[PDB]
């Protein structure tokens, strides 16, 4: 699994492959691992597909009754329901997970949990097990307050990467972006990406 | 503990025990009696565990006690073996298992009847001609499937069972120390004091 | 085990083999795969028999009392999120792997269950021991707009891969189609091309060949009258 | 770690007639739950009018049975073309077995023949080298579907003569050719019917005085 | 160790024309000594057979059980509990045992009362039915049965036929298995009458 | 007794009409790293016998040059070594069974499965298997590892048995590999888009082919799929 | 398996089962348990069918070779020395083997040795060997005699190995019967345990447990 | 095997070591003679895993007797358990060791003394009084402890003897069927056949 | 442990890190990897120290005792060596070997043998723990007939980041350039490589 989240100037970009795997089975080869807890808070997924499915559907019903009650949740509080999850069952879970969303008040913000419950805010995150291979082009290659058309093309030349190095990581390029304007998914073929 | 016999005959039923107490690498006693009474007519043999065997029979016999002085009857053989089957088929599935072998030998009164039942730790149950539990079994069950007939005297089965226990004592490698024989009959049970 | 599923224009369809094993042994020729959770919800079932029984019977039983209760028909994710929060719960000692698919007021779809509780979406999945070969001749055969006619075809096509190049999988088809606006159509042994030719030789005896003891009437009536 | 041993499935079975002798055995290879090959031939006409098979571990089986053809082919030149029996044959094989009996070869073995009187002989062996003499004998993954209704239907165990209710027998008539092969066949038919890794095909090999001949038969591809 | 291999034992079950067969054998063991050979594995609640494989302990529990469960259906219900229906039943009493399971392999054998339509049925130890038009087989030579039964048996068999088909199946697997023997019952079950008969079998 | 570090992975192969055809990929796996982009495993002896191996890579050079160094070693005091006794496919797949069962035998093997194929003397076909426990068999269709699972099943609708076959042209089969090679890339996680494909002909002779890519592929489909169940954004 | 031997007047009597076992499934029901090395020698079988096969008759061999390079038939008590001395080599190996070498000689008279895989080797009277072996003594110690005739000898041994047949799980099948005497060694045929209990039970009274 | 034991008096070795061979559940002979005579006056009484006991046993008294015959001389009792000590302490660092602890008797013709050594299988050589070997010396070093002097008679040592096998009867959970009882002295080695 | 070797038009040049650690305690931070088997053959060692220090004197023996009798080896005869000894001892090795040579007639060689015994010719190589994290990048960056002055800069900018994110690596960055010129030893320090 390869999987990313950049802030950029006008929000936040979330990426990730499609595939899933049974040792060296590919189970699923277009799985969408960007999955959304709130209208404009989504995170990405990796780790055990069930844990993080179970997880993901908690946090969805915890931000749902946060909005019913106090309105639109931040950014900073879905990560704060991700981690309280994730550490006070670490010994049961195997869930690595990015929350990234956008704000009017805050923008862009991205927060990585890896497998201790742990939590960071930082400009932008990977993981997965193909986010082994870019750390050095993520790195040298990213930037604060890139364009839409700059981070997109960052997104896709690191997963790229990921992808082709990682067994585990492969299919589609499924994307993401955050911003006022609303929500855009986006989609890259192998034709596409590979010859990058 | 070790062995433990039983034969059902025309008109009682014989259990034989061992006497000795083994405790590792020394014989603590050699006059130990593994058997508890449990009415009038039903005596109960039993083998197994340290500790779990004494505790499990005495328990048996308080519940059957406590039965005959509520109701004012002795329950019958084959339903004293019943219960006593249900509490080791609970047990098994317990935290802590009983791991408890028992012969139930009983007179029941209404058919005029001697009967024997054979009961392992798993709440296996069986009635029998002629039973035992352990090693014994090994070497006895052949003896004891020439020489049976179900029209045996009292004295006969007592004779078959000299001739289980002299064979027990030549082939067995464990010094059992001897047994402790008891019938049980219509006038209820006693101990045979020579053996 | 191989079970399928293939989403088409208007609906979905499902199929299984009939095989069910104990180890090497071949325990039932024709067993019956394809479970009904509601009248347009069907799911197939692979891995424990006993528990993607069971954990089908439950939630299609709490499915019926959810359709009482909100005067609506039943809908598939809802049999979906009761099944995977169901077996997530048992941490995956529920052996229960499901192809679910049905058609609801939402239109039709079609889910994959995995045993620790993990879903997937798709057009066509499989499922079981011989799903990579019917895998192989999904990949290799389908496109989109699909026909009834030509999703069925597939899927017994899928099936039959399995059937004879997997040994956990054999004998017949079954197949399910449901589609939209439409009463389901259950085809058990939609497809028969595995019947055994004729014996050779006939084994009945001659009567009074076997050696009896004992014989007995056994009162299998009530006490009497009188 | 390194697991030398494999099972490649199969089953075999072996009839003694009373001029005659059959070995059969499915055409059928496989590994866990794939098919490897649906016709690989695992019943050998290894010469001097003895067939030979090897089932179990097919890379032991096939050394085994390549061992044994080249003891054939020695004897031959060591002892003046002289024919090898069926008795010495067996004697030969367990010495072969047992020469690996602390790396055994992973094989359930069967020959048949003619004995030196003519009779039709069958011997079966266990992975290091203990043999006998038999009259039916069926090896391999189903060997356990197979031998109960050799049991029945070949030496007519638990039959008795209607009428008499159990005090007189069924009498021991010979079978012909045709008999066996049926019985066979239906053998066959029903372990494949029943056992996963039993079926595709049937290769039957026939040794009488005349010499080796073979027939083949289909079977399920489930 | 393995459970359902302690005390060994076999049961058998067959459809004819109108009609049904269920046969078992009369070994009960602790491993290699034989114990008892009036061990019978059949039990009957009201017209409804049932054969119970498996460790002993569990065997006499469960007959326990059902017949605690059939006489409460049968004062609820007015009316003796049917193939089809005690079929279920067992399966859901066993499930709930899911993890912590009676180590047994049950065959229910029968005849419909109302239809007339002849019925049997196999489980596994936790409940998974397996409902065979043909026939049905439980115990430590299950391999043995599968064997004698897919190669004797035809459809359609009259009574008397059937009783020497299920008879020699079950002679020649338990004489192929160490476990089993001992002596063996069968039941022929017509709708209304039930012939019971005793086997004689080598006793090793 | 080892364990494998840089392994390929499946090599497949089918009969045709007038000969046979071996297909497998050239990447060089270290454990879930795709290391190696560049490796072949296709290795031609002659002009009548392509060697596909799978499983362990430095075996597999160890084999590579162990049948380099048999063409040598044939042509040795041989005049007839480019005609009546030039290396025949069936020489040398009994050799490499040979070494594999005797490398078991010794609890140290050469941890590949291998896949002979080639065209006899009398234009017979020849394609059979042999594998780090000296197991061997031959089919219509032979293929190794995921290739076992999912590639048979599609060449096996092809030729089923012995007499489909002389039914079953180049173009036909050539098509049967191609396509199995895209399905493996989708499905084997541990597979690569560029293979090599080698054609063994009675008539046309050997043929072969580098740098071949996995075309036509189907992910358009995949901009639909939304969510894991419930999510419809 | 379940083989026993014994010394008394009339020479030695052995008497054997005929199963095979291959955990609970019964692989053969007429294997010779019992190997006739020569005339005068004979070798109970137990434990590993391959390895005490292949290992008696490979003492044949050897006992051949002796009374060729000695001119003399070769003594109970050295044949046996010869497999034990032998099994001990491979001791620690996993080499399985009970048996009991069987022999009447001029200097010896009639003597049993039971010859073990572990490296035991003991002269004596009475063996019984095998997983039936304890049902099969039961029988044996309480109706042995040094006074026995030959034809009630050949019974009690043929009794004995029917007890164990029928209680022990991994016994049966048929009876093989020795006599062993000063003018070697004597045949007393296969019987079939399942006409033999039927047979013993109507004529001597015994398994009354049992019906029939 | 089970229970040797030696003691040494005034002017002789008394030997006494068990009677029977268990070979698992079954006591397959019970008159088993475990020991062998080296020379004429040195006897051996051997203990330890089944085969390896009587191997050993006869691998030495062959040497020892290859030794008298080349010499026409008795080595001496300190001579001779000092080569079965060497033997022993090389086979423990063999890649299959004997299993084996003896208890060497034996009348030293030169000093006119008897001798008693206690060795076990790693090559522990040790010369006293009294010994045994295994669980026996649990019991029997106690009553030898208190009994025991060095000026006492053969038949006072019988009678010794007699109390340790009593106690080792009454105390030991495995029957070993009595002993057999050797002495050594200046006249050479007997069997006392009663006791 | 970060080491690489990378041909380009002059010829090639190989490059390492300098630290040798037990668990996390960095028994020697100023190590030499870039070792010399003949005067323009030269090899990077990753792995076992021991192992590879053992390995490398004994091909040096072999290619002394090679120049002696034959004249100078080639770079693949080199490779060869190497790989004979890490295939036939694998059980009992735990050696990442990259080999590099400059010759005449073929220029800059570069040769890569694994855990297996394997051998891979490449026009350049990354090994070591250190390397995970750069496939990216040097995939990304890499051009074939480089300067030297670009060579340098492209190993330079490589194991930095190898350096930065594996704690297996670290200390100075040591590089040697072969070419027809001769055989030049470079050095760079933390100071120096940090910043870029
Ligand atoms: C990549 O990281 C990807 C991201 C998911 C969110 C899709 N993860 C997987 O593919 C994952 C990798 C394994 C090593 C954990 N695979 C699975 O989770 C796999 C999917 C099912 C549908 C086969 N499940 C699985 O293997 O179940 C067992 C299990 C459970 C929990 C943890 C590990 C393994
Ligand atoms: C094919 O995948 C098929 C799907 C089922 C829905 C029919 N699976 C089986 O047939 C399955 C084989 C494997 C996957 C377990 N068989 C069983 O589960 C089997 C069915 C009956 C006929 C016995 N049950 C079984 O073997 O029970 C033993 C057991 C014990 C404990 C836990 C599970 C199973
Ligand atoms: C009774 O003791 C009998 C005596 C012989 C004269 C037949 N022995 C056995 O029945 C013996 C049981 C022991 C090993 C528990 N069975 C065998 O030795 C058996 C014989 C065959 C003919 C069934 N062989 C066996 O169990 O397999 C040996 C094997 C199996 C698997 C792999 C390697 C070797
Ligand atoms: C980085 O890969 C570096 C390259 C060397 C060639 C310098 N390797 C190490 O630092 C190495 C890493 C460990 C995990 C193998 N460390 C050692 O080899 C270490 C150096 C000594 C001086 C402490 N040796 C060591 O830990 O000895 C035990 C050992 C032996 C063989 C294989 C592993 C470990
Ligand atoms: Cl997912
Ligand atoms: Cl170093
Ligand atoms: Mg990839
Ligand atoms: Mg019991
Ligand atoms: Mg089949
Ligand atoms: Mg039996
Ligand atoms: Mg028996």
């Amino acid at each position: 699994t390869s999987i990313m989240a950049v802030t950029f100037k006008d929000g936040v970009i979330l990426g990730a492959d499609s595939r899933t795997t049974t040792g060296a089975y590919i189970a699923n080869r277009v799985t969408d691992k960007l999955t959304r807890v709130h209208d404009k808070i989504w995170c990405c997924r990796s780790g055990s597909a069930a844990d993080t499915q179970a997880i993901a559907d908690i946090v969805q019903y915890h931000l749902e009754l946060y909005t019913s009650q106090y309105g639109t949740p931040s950014t900073e509080t879905a990560a704060s329901v991700f981690k309280e999850l994730c550490y006070e069952n670490k010994d049961n879970l195997t869930a690595g997970i990015i929350v990234a969303g956008y704000d009017d008040k805050n923008k862009g913000e991205v927060y990585t949990i890896p497998l201790g419950g742990s939590v960071h805010k930082l400009p932008y995150a990977i993981a997965g097990s193909g986010s082994t291979f870019i750390y050095g082009y993520c790195d040298k290659n990213f930037r604060e307050n890139m364009s839409k058309e700059e981070t997109v093309d960052f997104i896709k030349h690191s997963l790229s990467q990921a992808i082709k190095w990682d067994g585990s990581s492969g299919g589609v390029i499924r994307m993401v972006v955050l911003t006022a304007a609303g929500v855009e998914r986006l989609i890259f073929y192998p034709d596409e990406y590979e010859q990058l | 503990m070790d062995i433990i016999l039983g034969i059902r005959v025309q008109d009682s039923v014989i259990l034989a025990s061992s006497k000795a107490v083994t405790r590792g690498i020394s014989v603590l006693k050699d006059s130990d009696d593994k058997t508890r009474q449990l009415s009038p007519h039903t005596l109960m043999s039993f083998a197994g565990e340290a500790g779990d065997t004494v505790q499990f029979a005495e328990y048996i016999q308080a519940n059957i006690q406590l039965y005959s002085i509520r109701e004012d009857y002795e329950l019958s053989p084959q339903a004293v073996s019943s219960f006593v089957r249900q509490e080791l088929a609970k047990s098994i599935r317990s935290r802590r298992p009983y791991q408890v072998n028992v012969l139930i030998g009983g007179y029941d009164k209404k058919k005029n009847k001697p009967e024997l039942y054979q009961i392992d730790y798993l709440g296996t149950k069986v009635e029998l001609p002629y039973g035992a539990h352990g090693y014994s079994g090994f070497y006895t069950f052949s003896l004891l499937d020439h020489h049976y007939r179900p029209d045996m005297t009292t004295e006969e089965g007592l004779d078959l069972l000299k001739l289980c226990v002299q064979e027990l004592e030549k082939r067995m490698p464990m010094d059992f120390k001897g047994v402790i024989v008891k019938i049980v009959d219509k006038d209820g049970i006693r101990q045979v004091d020579d053996f | 085990t191989t079970i399928v599923g293939v989403k088409f224009n208007n609906g979905v369809v499902i199929a299984a083999d009939t095989r069910s094993t104990q180890g090497p042994i071949v325990a039932d020729k024709n067993c019956a795969k394809l479970h009904r959770i509601s009248p347009k919800i069907w799911c197939a079932g692979a891995g424990t028999a006993a528990d993607t029984e069971a954990v089908t019977q439950l939630i299609g039983s709490n499915i019926e009392l959810h359709s009482l209760y909100t005067s609506r028909e039943p809908r598939v994710v809802s049999a979906l999120q009761m099944l995977k929060q169901h077996l997530f719960k048992y941490q995956g000692h529920i052996g229960a792997y499901l192809i679910v698919a049905g058609v609801d007021p939402t239109g039709s779809h079609l889910f994959s269950i995995h045993a620790h509780g993990s879903t997937d979406v798709g057009y066509y999945l499989s499922l079981g021991s011989g799903s990579l070969a019917a895998m192989a001749v999904l990949e290799s055969h389908w496109k989109q707009d699909l026909t009834k006619e030509e999703a069925i075809k597939l899927a017994s096509d899928a099936i039959q891969a399995g059937i004879w190049n997997d040994l956990g999988s054999g004998s017949n088809v079954d197949v399910c189609v449901m589609e939209i606006g439409k009463d389901a159509e259950y085809l058990r042994n939609y497809l028969t091309p595995n019947v055994r030719e004729e014996k050779q030789k006939s084994y009945k005896f001659p009567r009074g060949t076997t050696a009896v003891l004992k014989e007995s009437i056994v009162n299998i009536c009530d006490i009497q009258e009188e | 770690q390194f697991n030398p041993y494999g099972d490649n499935g199969g089953t075999i079975l072996g009839i003694a007639g009373e001029d005659f002798a059959v070995l059969a055995g499915d055409t059928r290879n496989i590994t866990d739950y794939s098919i490897n090959s649906r016709y690989e031939p695992k019943v050998f006409d290894c010469g001097d009018n003895i067939v030979m098979s090897a089932n179990g571990f097919a890379a032991d089986g096939d050394a085994l049975v390549k061992r044994f053809k080249n003891s054939v082919k020695w004897y031959h030149f060591d002892h003046n073309d002289k024919k090898l029996s069926i008795n010495s044959a067996a004697r030969n094989i367990q010495h072969l077995l047992y020469g690996k009996r602390f790396f055994p070869y992973y094989v359930h073995t069967i020959i048949a023949g003619l004995d030196e009187d003519g009779k039709g002989a069958v011997y079966s062996f266990d992975p290091v080298g203990s043999y006998e003499r038999e009259q039916c004998r069926a090896g391999g993954a189903a060997a356990s579907l197979i031998m109960p209704f050799l049991d029945n239907q070949v030496n007519f165990k638990n039959q008795y003569e209607p009428g008499t209710n159990g005090k007189v027998k069924k009498p021991l008539k010979y079978l012909s050719v045709e008999e066996v092969i049926k019985l066979v066949r239906d053998s066959f038919t029903s372990a494949t019917e029943r056992h996963i890794q039993v079926g595709d095909g049937l290769e039957i090999l026939i040794v009488t005085k005349d010499g080796v001949r073979k027939e083949f038969y289909e079977l399920k591809r489930d | 160790s393995d459970p359902s291999s302690i005390n060994g034992g076999i049961v058998v079950a067959m459809t004819g024309k109108d009609c049904v067969a269920i046969a078992c054998d009369l070994r009960l063991g602790s491993q290699s000594l034989g114990v008892s050979n009036k061990f019978e594995k059949i039990f009957h609640y009201g017209h409804v057979f049932l054969g119970i494989t498996g460790l002993a302990t569990d065997v006499t529990t469960l007959n326990e059980m059902f017949r605690y469960k059939t006489n409460l259906y049968k004062l609820k219900e007015e009316r003796a509990i049917e193939p089809e229906t005690f079929t279920q039943l067992v399966s859901s009493s066993l499930y709930e045992r899911r993890f912590g399971p009676y180590f047994v392999g049950p065959v229910v054998a029968g005849i419909n009362s109302k239809s007339g339509k002849p019925f049997i049925a196999g489980f596994d130890l936790i409940g998974c039915i397996d409902e065979a038009k043909d026939f049905i087989v439980s115990g430590t030579a299950s391999d043995q049965l599968f064997g004698m039964c897919e190669s004797l048996y035809e459809p359609n068999l009259e009574p008397e036929d059937l009783f020497e088909t299920i008879s020699q199946a079950l002679l020649n697997a338990a004489d192929r298995d160490a476990l089993s023997g001992w002596g063996a019952v069968v039941y022929i079950i017509k709708k209304d009458e039930v012939v019971k008969r005793y086997l004689k079998m080598r006793q090793d | 007794t080892q364990q494998p570090i840089v392994t390929g992975t499946s090599v497949i192969s089918m009969k045709y009409d007038n000969g046979v055809i071996i297909a497998a990929d050239n990447l060089g796996s270290y454990g879930s790293l795709l290391r190696f982009n560049g490796v072949e495993r296709l290795i031609p002896v002659g002009d009548n016998t392509v060697v596909g191996i799978s499983g362990d890579i430095s075996d597999m050079q160890h084999i590579e040059r162990l049948l380099k160094d048999l063409v040598t070693e044939n042509a040795y005091d041989n005049p007839l070594a480019d005609a009546e006794e030039a290396l025949e496919p069936s020489y040398i797949f009994e050799y490499l069974a040979t070494v594999m069962y005797q490398r078991r035998s010794k609890m140290n093997p050469l941890w590949n499965a291998i896949i002979v194929a080639g065209v006899q003397s009398n234009g017979d076909q020849f394609l059979r298997y042999v594998n780090l426990l000296g197991v061997t068999y031959s089919s219509p269709t032979l293929a190794t590892g995921f290739g076992a699972h999912m590639a048979n099943p599609l060449l096996r609708k092809v030729v089923d048995r012995e007499s489909d076959i002389p039914k079953t042209t180049v173009q036909v089969a050539e098509e049967a590999i191609v396509n199995a090679m895209r399905v493996l890339y989708y499905r084997d996680a541990r597979s690569s888009r560029n293979f090599s494909l080698a054609i063994i002909d009675k008539n046309t002779g050997l043929t072969f082919k580098k740098n071949l890519q996995v075309e036509n592929m189907k992910w358009d489909f995949a901009k639909d799929i939304k969510g894991y169940g419930t999510q419809k954004i | 398996t379940t083989t026993l031997a014994f010394r008394f007047q009339g020479g030695i009597i052995v008497a054997v089962d005929s199963r095979a076992t291959a955990g609970n499934w019964v692989a053969s029901q007429t294997v010779k348990a019992v190997i006739e090395i020569n005339p005068f020698l004979l070798g109970t079988m137990a434990g590993g069918a391959a390895d005490c096969q292949f290992w008696e008759t490979w003492l044949g061999s050897q006992c051949r070779l002796h009374e060729l390079r000695e001119k003399e038939r070769i003594s109970v008590a050295a044949a046996s020395k010869i497999l034990s001395n032998l099994v001990y080599q491979y001791k620690g190996a996993g080499l399985s083997m009970g048996t009991m070498i069987c022999g009447y000689t001029r200097k010896e008279g009639p003597t049993i040795y039971y010859v073990d895989s572990d490296g035991t080797r003991l002269k004596g009277d009475i063996f019984c060997v095998g997983s039936g072996q304890t049902f099969a003594y039961g029988v044996l110690d309480s109706n042995y005699k040094w006074d026995l005739s030959v034809e009630d000898a050949l019974y009690l041994g043929k009794r004995s190995i029917l007890a164990a047949a029928h209680r022990d799980a991994y016994s049966g099948g048929s009876v093989n019967l020795y006599h062993v005497t000063e003018d070697g060694w004597i045949y007393h045929g296969n019987h079939d345990v399942g006409e033999l209990f039927w047979k013993v039970k109507e004529e001597e009274g015994s398994f009354n447990n049992v019906i029939g």
